[PDB]
């Protein structure tokens, strides 16, 4: 119910935040690799 | 309430899909530069 959706939102928020940090890490790795 | 949460879930999933696409691309670029 409204409870389940709430759980999906929190899971998606957590996954989104993980992805933003991953993308920022990969951008810096690539910039450095390109020396 | 459900109409609002249902909408936030769609917004979160779309941002995720784009980041996942960006991650895959960045991992590829990193693969080449590292090789």
């Amino acid at each position: 119910k409204v409870k389940q959706l709430k759980a999906k939102v929190e899971e998606l928020k957590s996954k989104l935040w993980h992805l933003k940090n991953k993308v920022a890490r990969l951008k810096k790795k690539n910039a450095e690799c390109k020396a | 309430e459900v109409k609002q949460l249902e909408a936030e879930v769609e917004e979160l999933e779309s941002e995720i899909w784009h980041l996942e696409n960006e991650v895959a691309r960045l991992e590829k670029e990193n693969a080449e530069c590292e090789a």
